[PDB]
């Protein structure tokens, strides 16, 4: 349904005039499609039956409950993204028409979501090449798809060298296991999981974890968040770890049969490594990108103890952990779209250049939200909560959960170091909290009419004229009531994770 | 000798000269690929590599685009 | 009204039945208590001699006030982790 | 009589008497010390190839400049490693095994070896007190159990036996000290005895 | 089994309600609106009991196996 | 009583006299702050603000509320700790100390003449105290002989 | 009903006073009737709230029986199990008690947004009310660190001239701390797979894997009543945070930490109670001697109150690890006892001249006693109750805490008994300078006590004088409930 309706996508949109109307209206044909696949998907897919685990087209690819947990989420996330493209996000024509410009956007974001869906379900190392490489040419062209900007195809050039560094480490890793035994099928390798170098499949890991943005390899993913259009950095900063991350967690499966303690180590000196320069890196920054893809990549670390640990409490930790982190991810980079209307204009000193693609650039430009909207502020106030860990959020029951699962398996180093790494990120999630609301009630009484919100046109004068848009505040509602009440369907949450399988059975 | 990095003495400074080390590099993975399989005779991994030398190919074109972009893009006063 | 004390004992319990270790731990409590009510009674005849003796209260009180200082390390609530949790026998 | 105090220790692999065959504590510097200095000296000699090759572009210059190595640093670290691992080997040999104290003794002192080497121009409290710092985490991370606790980790004792699976019971008292993540509903009194000590409520007043 | 729609619904309110917030408009403004957002949570409400009571049954039945095979490990 | 034209005549006496810087029958009800509409409540505003302006402490709105509600909390709270029927476990331990006499020396005539004789106000001064009560038998009975099974619950020694 | 009355009516309550302030918001300037008097309707409707919190309780307390042991008025909600015992129900009554009086001190003194300030101390008040009610582990640490959310942002918004490095004290003090309390609740439901307060009271530990969780959750513990040397932030808070936000902080917060070795150290960590009972008397008697002290040479007026809460919070320390029952008694009545004197200082430091003056430097401040009499009357009143006086309930619970302490440890808890001595010193001295020597020439002659802070002041009085004259009232409801804490086999 995703592949057949993207190729009429593709020849009805170089057919019709080029126009903004028509190309936001095609991106909600997009919008359709992505929601009919989600309804075919979970029509034929069940947690019942893919739990044996489900060879498909020749064997290529294997999907069980894991997997298929995965692809009915990303599929979500992608429903969330695409409404912020299909309507307006503000509602102002200069700053929206940005969204609008591009009619390659929606099929790429199409092209996209066919290679994430497939990339956890890989089975061969010949797919398993040709599969990193669909997904990874997309987010190249997505992040130059505004080739007008310099910033934005400054980034992909920059992308496109270090994902082409990190598949060609990928397919040598491939390549040394086909040298070794001659086998594709990954599940033909298992039968010689004791006799072939189980480094080759760690130096497989080292081309993922760069895809990843961890820690030597994160200096590359923290100037590509802070250059790229916020919308555009809204999704290659969030998707690819779906994705990714999914097939992290099987490759280590198959890892810990032999058990091997060096492989465990170097991974541990990444995760450590990783969570010293996610926490401490955020402390001196102006940027909020830059600070979101610091904040990203201490969550990736948190997700790879999970990961790394890979037990029973392990899957129950990675499941929930990436079910949430996307939600709040979703929800801190659809209000940073919105709270833009409120910033206000020159009629200087420090000569700030802004422009149409990052309107909301730096900390301090959410100054006073708690004045200007104080609803939204809250929001944007519990999803950073959220991520600082303060319960009863979703945030808490992550780390809650990852801990579980780190400390059971005897990570007490890795445990501790990411206690004080949260702690020490809590400094710099604090300073967005301090620049919301810290210094209200010396502007309570201010005579503000600079805004741009205030170059909105009258409309009627009698009839009552809301702020933000109808689809972009209702998500940001749900996402927000969804993190903050959690605790009320925790348990059943929780217990709809325990059956999720990866090949435990009895 | 290669432990001292010395591949980074051998590329030149232009991103041109990057792109062509991404290809001398995944060179060396089909060339490893085609060894083994024509002594296994195996024909798997001549499938294998003749994915990877259409892959590789499919990198390069994308890498050129947006290089060719990146370049007009300066070039771009054209008020003639 | 008044509530009989439930005589159990930690030693012919299952403390995975945690209905009867609740009242093992229970009657351990009020025996305890009995002891310092005990106690304070004896105290009490202790008064009343010495102010009632004067002079001679060191002859007409002298097993109440060995009695009382023999009692009294032993008199007092000591609670049942204890014995709950230790078995005197090893 | 000593005294009774807590110990607050993860459970390690406790060696025989008569097992751990010490390491060559001097072989095992020397790999380190040698190794390191043609690594860190190949390295240099590299990267000044590099300079030749450009030196007016600015980003270039921009990069390798991080990189660059003082002429005491191209010496310190090669010395301070091979003192860290002689240190910490010797060490090793002398307690019978790996202490926290023993890596952080090796730490701090090849710290204070390699500092005040590419660090001279500073106060010499000033590198001990980096010098204690960096023995720190040296002693938290051996204290912790390395990386990983391995064997001693609960999933480990459970797969052992040594676990929880089993349930409790007041019925069963077992002579011997439980196993460290065991946990039991009684115990025998000799062992509270031997942990807390007589006195003050503990059979007697 | 109502009672489970009913707190549903009422998420639904307080999400439109929350809307109102963030808009930044009268709470009484266009009243069929909180009529969709209670209707729109009753269908996940509906759906999210459904899945809930589905985890019932297949735990249920995953916990006999992992009962026997823990007394095949403790023997 | 809103009484819109009741401002009115504050907005005339005020307006007669636009000067600035140089009554007692207004009360609003529930009713005033919700159900009303904007423009009756626009010109409430003025009126109420700016009364003020052309000025000890006392009707700070919260003397009805601390005074009717918070203060007969604390009557509840004290008299519940005055008057409530709980047994505390060492009152409990005293009457069941005795209760034992009378099962332990059924025998014994003159000890439960004075537990009978006993009212139940006064089981809690037992001995030197203002009233007229003779208790030497109770005392001299739990003196001679314990009337516990603390060791009667271990069964277990070392 | 407790807990479900408890959440269900204060979420009504909160959603009802949002609903009715942000109605007016629009596209339009708004001067709407709940606007005047400072927003004086829906300051009325956050003061009933903490009223009526008070009265779900008492609902509660009526069935409560003095001679059961075990938990009552056990209920689940939100797949939680909750529950009330002696022990637990007091501390209850004293966190919903000073609802009313947190939101009265501040009834007039704040610039503006006073609605979300209702709802902030209402919030706040509810959080820690539940923390003592909850009975897991688990759920423990949820409310005990759910705190910080609203009293971050309060002390942050509301806060004084240094209030940016108060929030960031609050916020990462008791959370980079209480950190460490979770992963020893977390190894609780590794080994055990449950964190529920009885099922984890029955099981035994290895000495070694004690002394681990031990050393973790007294980190935590450490922190929120604070000893010496992690201290440094509750002097800084209270000089900084809205007079609201300082009588919870002192009054409930601190109490929340003794609670938390009676859930979470004695009962199944017994063992090894034992042992660092001395540790933890060596800690205390350091910092009640250096707190004492060092208040001996402080200047800012909110300061001096601060640090007097510190040394009276070592005691508590040192009587409920006293093993025996009257330690365990006497530490708890002064958490009651404390959690009305300290409040009743800072309305009268922070509260009543900083009212009035705005400065806190003790140097403007003396001779009080001459235009101010009514204020130096509660002052000297309240000096004494701070002190132990023998008729206050301090005194009751500072000598069974000293008598407890001595009872454990005759050689080094006899060390206690410099608390009535050190007390004396910086308070009495705090006193005998305000209400000493002629008035002031800084300041300028004012009004009097108000009425409204006659009515705080009173209120904070009067339980604080019945616990010292017939504290028995505490007592019976104690007894049963900490017999169950005393762990010792005599043979
Ligand atoms: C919109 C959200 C739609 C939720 C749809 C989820 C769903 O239908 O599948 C749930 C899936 C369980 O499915 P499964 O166990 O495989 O078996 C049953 C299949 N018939 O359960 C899963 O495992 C899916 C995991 C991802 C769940 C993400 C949670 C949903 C977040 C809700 C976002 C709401 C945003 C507000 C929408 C505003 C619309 C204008
Ligand atoms: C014809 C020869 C041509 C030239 C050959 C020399 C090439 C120059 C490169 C320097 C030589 C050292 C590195 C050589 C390969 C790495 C060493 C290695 O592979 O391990 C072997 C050696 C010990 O091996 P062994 O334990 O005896 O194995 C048998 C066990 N029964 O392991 C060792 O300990 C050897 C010494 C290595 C220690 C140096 C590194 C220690 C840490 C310093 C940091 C180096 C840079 C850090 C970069 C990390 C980036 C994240
Ligand atoms: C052998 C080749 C040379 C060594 C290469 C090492 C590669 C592995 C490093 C992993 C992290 C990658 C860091 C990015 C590359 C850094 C390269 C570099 O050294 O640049 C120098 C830079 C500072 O440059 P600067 O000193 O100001 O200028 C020198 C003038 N000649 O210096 C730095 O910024 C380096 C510090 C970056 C952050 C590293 C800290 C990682 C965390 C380690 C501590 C973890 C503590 C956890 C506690 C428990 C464990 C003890
Ligand atoms: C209108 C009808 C309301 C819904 C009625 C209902 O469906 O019953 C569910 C529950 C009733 O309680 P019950 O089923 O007996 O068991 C406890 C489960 N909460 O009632 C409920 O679950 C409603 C509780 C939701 C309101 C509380 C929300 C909690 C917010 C966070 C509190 C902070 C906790 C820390
Ligand atoms: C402003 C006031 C501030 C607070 C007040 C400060 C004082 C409080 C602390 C002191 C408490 C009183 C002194 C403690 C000892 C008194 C009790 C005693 O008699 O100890 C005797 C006991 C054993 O007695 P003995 O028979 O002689 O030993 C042989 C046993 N077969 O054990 C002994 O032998 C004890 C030996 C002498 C005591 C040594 C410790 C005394 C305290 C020194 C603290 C220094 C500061
Ligand atoms: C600004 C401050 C404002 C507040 C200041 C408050 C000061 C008021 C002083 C009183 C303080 C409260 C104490 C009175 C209330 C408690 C009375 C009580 O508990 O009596 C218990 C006593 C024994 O109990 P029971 O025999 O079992 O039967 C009683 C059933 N309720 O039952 C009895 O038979 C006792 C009968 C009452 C005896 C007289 C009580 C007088 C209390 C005041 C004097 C206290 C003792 C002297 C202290 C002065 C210094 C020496
Ligand atoms: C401005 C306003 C500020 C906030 C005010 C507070 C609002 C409170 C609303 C009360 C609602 C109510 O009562 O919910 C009751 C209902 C139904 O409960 P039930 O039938 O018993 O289901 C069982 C519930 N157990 C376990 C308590 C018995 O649960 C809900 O809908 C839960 C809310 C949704 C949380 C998100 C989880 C689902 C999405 C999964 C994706 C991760
Ligand atoms: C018992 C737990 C229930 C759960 C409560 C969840 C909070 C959400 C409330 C939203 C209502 C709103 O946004 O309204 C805003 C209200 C009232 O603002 P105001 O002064 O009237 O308006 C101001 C503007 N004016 C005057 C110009 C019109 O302030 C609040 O939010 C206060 C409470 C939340 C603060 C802390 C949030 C931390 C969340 C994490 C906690 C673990
Ligand atoms: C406070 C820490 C108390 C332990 C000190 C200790 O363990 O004591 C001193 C240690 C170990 O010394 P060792 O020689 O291994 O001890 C005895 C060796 N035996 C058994 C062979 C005789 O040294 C160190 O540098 C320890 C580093 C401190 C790490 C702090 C981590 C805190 C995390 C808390 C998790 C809940």
């Amino acid at each position: 349904m995703l592949f057949t309706s993207l190729l009429l996508i593709i020849v009805y949109g170089s057919l019709v005039n080029k126009s903004h109307l028509l190309t936001k209206l095609i991106n909600r044909l997009g919008l359709i499609i992505i929601i009919y696949t989600l309804l075919i998907h979970l029509n034929i897919n069940t947690l019942e039956n893919l739990s044996i685990g489900i060879n498909m087209f020749n064997n290529l690819l294997l999907i069980n409950s894991f997997n298929n947990t995965i692809i009915e989420l990303i599929l979500i996330i992608c429903i969330l993204y695409v409404l912020l493209i299909s309507f307006n996000i503000t509602g102002l024509s200069i700053i929206d028409n940005l969204n609008y410009s591009k009619r390659t956007f929606i099929v790429i974001v199409l092209f996209n979501i066919i290679g994430l869906t497939l990339l956890p379900l890989v089975n061969d190392i010949m797919i398993l090449f040709i599969i990193i490489e669909l997904q990874s040419y997309s987010l190249y062209l997505l992040t130059a798809i505004f080739n007008e900007s310099h910033n934005s195809t400054k980034s992909a050039l920059y992308y496109f060298i270090v994902g082409s560094i990190a598949s060609f480490i990928i397919l040598d890793a491939t390549v040394s296991i086909y040298d070794d035994l001659g086998l594709t099928n990954i599940q033909y390798i298992l039968m010689y999981i004791d006799k072939l170098e189980i480094f080759d499949l760690l130096c497989l890991l080292f081309g993922l974890f760069i895809k990843i943005g961890l820690a030597p390899f994160y200096s590359y993913s923290i100037t590509i968040y802070s250059l790229s259009p916020t919308i555009i950095t809204n999704y290659i900063s969030l998707m690819p770890k779906l994705s990714i991350l999914t097939l992290i967690y099987i490759i280590m499966h198959y890892i810990n049969i032999v058990n091997n303690t060096d492989l465990n180590y170097v991974i541990s000196f990444l995760i450590l490594i990783s969570m010293f320069i996610g926490s401490f890196g955020g402390l001196n920054v102006i940027r909020i990108k830059t600070l979101l893809a610091y904040s990203s990549l201490l969550n990736v670390s948190y997700m790879l103890l999970a990961i790394l640990s890979n037990s029973n409490e392990s899957i129950i930790a990675y499941i929930y952990y990436i079910i949430q982190y996307s939600l709040t991810h979703i929800n801190i980079f659809s209000i940073i779209l919105v709270i833009s209307i409120y910033l206000p204009i020159m009629n200087n000193m420090l000569n700030v250049m802004i422009t149409k693609y990052s309107p909301i650039e730096y900390i301090n430009q959410l100054k006073n939200l708690f004045i200007n909207n104080i609803f939204i502020a809250i929001a944007l106030c519990i999803s950073i909560f959220s991520l600082i860990g303060i319960p009863p959020l979703t945030g808490f029951y992550g780390k809650y959960l990852v801990l579980i699962s780190g400390l059971n398996n005897g990570y007490v180093l890795l445990s501790i170091v990411l206690i004080i790494a949260s702690s020490i990120s809590t400094v710099y999630y604090a300073t967005i909290l301090k620049v919301l609301s810290f210094d209200t009630l010396s502007f309570k009484d201010i005579i503000s009419n600079n805004l741009i919100i205030n170059t909105s046109p009258e409309n009627n004068n009698n009839e009552i004229k809301p702020e933000i848009s109808n689809v972009i505040s209702y998500v940001i509602s749900s996402l927000t009531l969804i993190i903050l009440l959690i605790i009320i369907q925790y348990e059943n949450i929780v217990k709809g994770a325990y059956l999720v399988l990866l090949y435990n059975w009895v | 000798m290669d432990l001292i990095l010395l591949m980074l003495v051998a590329v030149g400074l232009n991103i041109i000269d990057i792109y062509i080390m991404i290809e001398i590099l995944i060179m060396g993975c089909t060339v490893n690929t085609i060894y083994s399989a024509s002594l296994d005779n195996d024909m798997i991994g001549l499938i294998y590599s003749l994915i990877q030398i259409i892959i590789a190919g499919v990198e390069s074109a994308i890498g050129l685009s947006i290089l060719v972009n990146y370049n007009r893009i300066r070039n771009s006063e054209e008020i003639e | 009204d008044h509530v009989r004390s439930p005589n159990v004992s930690f030693d012919d319990i299952d403390y995975n039945n945690s209905q009867d270790l609740h009242n093992a731990q229970e009657s351990l409590l009020r025996e305890q208590w009995i002891r310092v009510s005990a106690l304070k009674v004896c105290r009490k005849a202790l008064e009343s001699c010495y102010k009632t003796s004067g002079p001679n209260h060191y002859e007409d009180c002298r097993e109440i006030a060995e009695k009382y200082l023999n009692m009294l390390p032993d008199h007092r609530i000591q609670g049942f982790l204890g014995y709950q949790k230790n078995d005197p026998s090893k | 009589e000593q005294f009774h105090l807590p110990q607050p220790f993860w459970p390690t692999t406790k060696t025989k008497e008569g097992e751990y065959v010490p390491k060559d504590s001097i072989r095992e510097a020397s790999k380190v010390f040698i190794g390191s200095g043609v690594l860190l000296g190949g390295m240099h000699f590299r990267r000044l190839m590099q300079y030749k090759k450009g030196s007016a572009r600015p980003g270039l210059a921009k990069y390798l400049n991080l990189f660059s190595l003082s002429k005491s640093q191209l010496i310190g670290f090669p010395v301070a490693l091979g003192a860290f691992s002689f240190l910490s080997h010797s060490f090793a040999n002398l307690q019978e095994g790996q202490t926290a104290t023993g890596e952080f003794a090796a730490s701090s002192i090849a710290s204070l070896i390699g500092l005040s080497i590419f660090r001279t121009k500073k106060p010499l409290s000033s590198n001990v007190a980096i010098a204690v710092g960096m023995g720190s985490l040296f002693g938290f991370l051996t204290w912790a159990g390395n990386f990983n606790l391995g064997d001693n980790s609960y999933r480990a004792a459970l797969e052992a036996g040594n676990g929880n699976e089993g349930g409790f019971d007041n019925k069963v008292i077992k002579t011997e000290r439980q196993g460290f993540w065991e946990g039991v509903y009684r115990r025998p009194l000799s062992q509270t005895v031997e942990d807390l000590g007589e006195g003050r409520g503990i059979i007697t007043q | 089994m109502i009672a489970s729609l009913a707190g549903w619904g009422l998420f639904g309110v307080t999400v439109r309600a929350y809307q109102q917030g963030i808009r930044k408009v009268p709470f009484s403004y266009y009243p069929l609106g909180y009529v969709y957002s209670a209707l729109g949570w009753v269908a996940f409400g509906y759906g999210f009991n459904l899945w809930t009571e589905r985890n019932d049954k297949l735990l249920e039945k995953r916990v006999e196996k992992l009962k026997e095979s823990r007394n095949l490990r403790l023997s | 009583a809103f009484n819109l034209q009741l401002e009115k005549e504050i907005r005339s006496k005020i307006d007669s006299l636009p000067k600035l810087n140089n009554v007692t029958n207004r009360k609003l009800s529930l009713t005033d702050y919700l159900f009303q509409n904007a423009a009756n409540q626009a010109l409430y505003v003025d009126n109420e603000a700016d009364l003020k302006e052309l000025d000890e402490n006392e009707n700070e709105g919260w003397e009805k509320i601390m005074y009717v509600g918070f203060v007969p909390t604390m009557i509840l709270i004290f008299a519940i700790v005055l008057f409530k029927d709980d047994k505390s476990i060492d009152e409990w331990a005293m009457d069941e100390l005795l209760l034992r006499l009378k099962e332990k020396n059924l025998s014994d005539v003159e000890l439960i003449d004075e537990l009978d004789k006993l009212s139940k106000s006064h089981v809690g001064k037992i001995g030197a105290s203002e009233i007229n009560k003779r208790d030497a038998v109770i005392i001299e009975r739990i003196l001679n002989g314990e009337y516990d099974q603390l060791s009667g619950l271990k069964k277990k020694e070392l | 009903m407790l807990v479900q009355n408890l959440i269900i009516f204060n979420i009504i309550g909160i959603v009802l006073l949002v609903l009715l302030n942000n109605n007016n918001n629009g596209i339009l300037n708004k001067k709407s009737l709940l606007t005047i008097k400072n927003e004086l309707k829906l300051k009325q409707i956050g003061l009933i709230i903490s009223i009526i919190n008070i009265l779900i309780i008492i609902e509660n307390w009526i069935g409560f029986n003095s001679n059961y042991y075990g938990f009552q008025n056990i209920e689940r909600f939100l797949n939680i199990y909750w529950g009330i015992d002696g022990i637990s129900l007091l501390l209850v009554l004293l966190t919903l008690i000073l609802g009313p009086i947190a939101i009265l001190s501040n009834w007039k003194n704040l610039k503006g947004y006073y609605t979300y300030y209702v709802i902030s101390i209402n919030m706040l008040v509810i959080l820690m009310a539940l923390n003592f009610i909850c009975l897991d582990l688990v759920s423990f640490y949820i409310l005990f660190e759910s705190t910080l959310a609203p009293l971050f942002l309060l002390i942050g918004i509301y806060g004084a001239n240094n209030k940016n490095k108060a929030a960031y004290y609050v916020l990462i003090y008791t959370l980079a701390s209480s950190l460490f309390m979770l992963l020893s609740i977390v190894i609780y439901y590794i080994i055990i797979n449950s964190t529920d307060y009885i099922y984890i009271n029955n099981i035994i530990l290895s000495i070694n894997l004690q002394s681990l969780l031990f050393i973790g959750i007294i980190i935590g513990i450490a922190v929120k009543t604070p000893l010496m040397p992690v201290h440094t932030w509750l002097p800084t808070v209270h000089s900084e945070s809205p007079l609201g936000g300082s009588i919870l902080l002192a009054g409930v917060i601190l109490k929340l930490a003794i609670y938390g070795v009676i859930r979470l150290l004695l009962p199944n960590l017994s063992e090894i109670s034992m042992m660092f009972t001395p540790i933890i008397y060596i800690i205390s008697i350091l910092t009640l001697i250096y707190s004492s002290l060092i208040t001996l040479k402080q200047t800012d007026l909110k300061v001096i109150i601060a640090y007097s809460s510190i040394s009276h919070l070592a005691v508590c320390m040192i009587g409920i690890f006293a093993n025996n029952l009257i330690g365990i008694n006497g530490s708890l009545i002064l958490c009651l006892a404390h959690g009305f004197v300290s409040p009743a200082l800072f309305i009268l430091v922070g509260g009543i001249l900083y009212d009035r003056y705005h400065n806190r430097l003790i140097n403007y401040y003396q001779g009080l006693s001459t235009f101010m009499p009514i204020f130096s009357i509660y002052l000297v009143v309240f000096s004494f109750c701070n002190t132990g006086t023998p008729l206050s309930g301090n005194f009751v619970g500072e000598f069974l805490s000293i008598t407890g302490a001595v009872i454990r440890h005759p050689i080094i808890g006899s060390l206690t008994a410099a608390s009535v001595l050190l007390s004396a010193c910086y308070q009495m001295k705090l006193t005998n300078r305000l209400t000493g020597s002629v008035f002031s020439q800084y300041l300028h002659i004012t009004n009097d006590v108000t009425n409204r802070e006659i009515f705080l002041l009173n209120w904070l009085l009067i339980p604080t004088i019945i616990i010292g004259i017939y504290p028995s009232f505490v007592t019976n409801i104690l007894n049963l409930a900490s017999s169950t804490l005393i762990y010792s086999v005599l043979i």
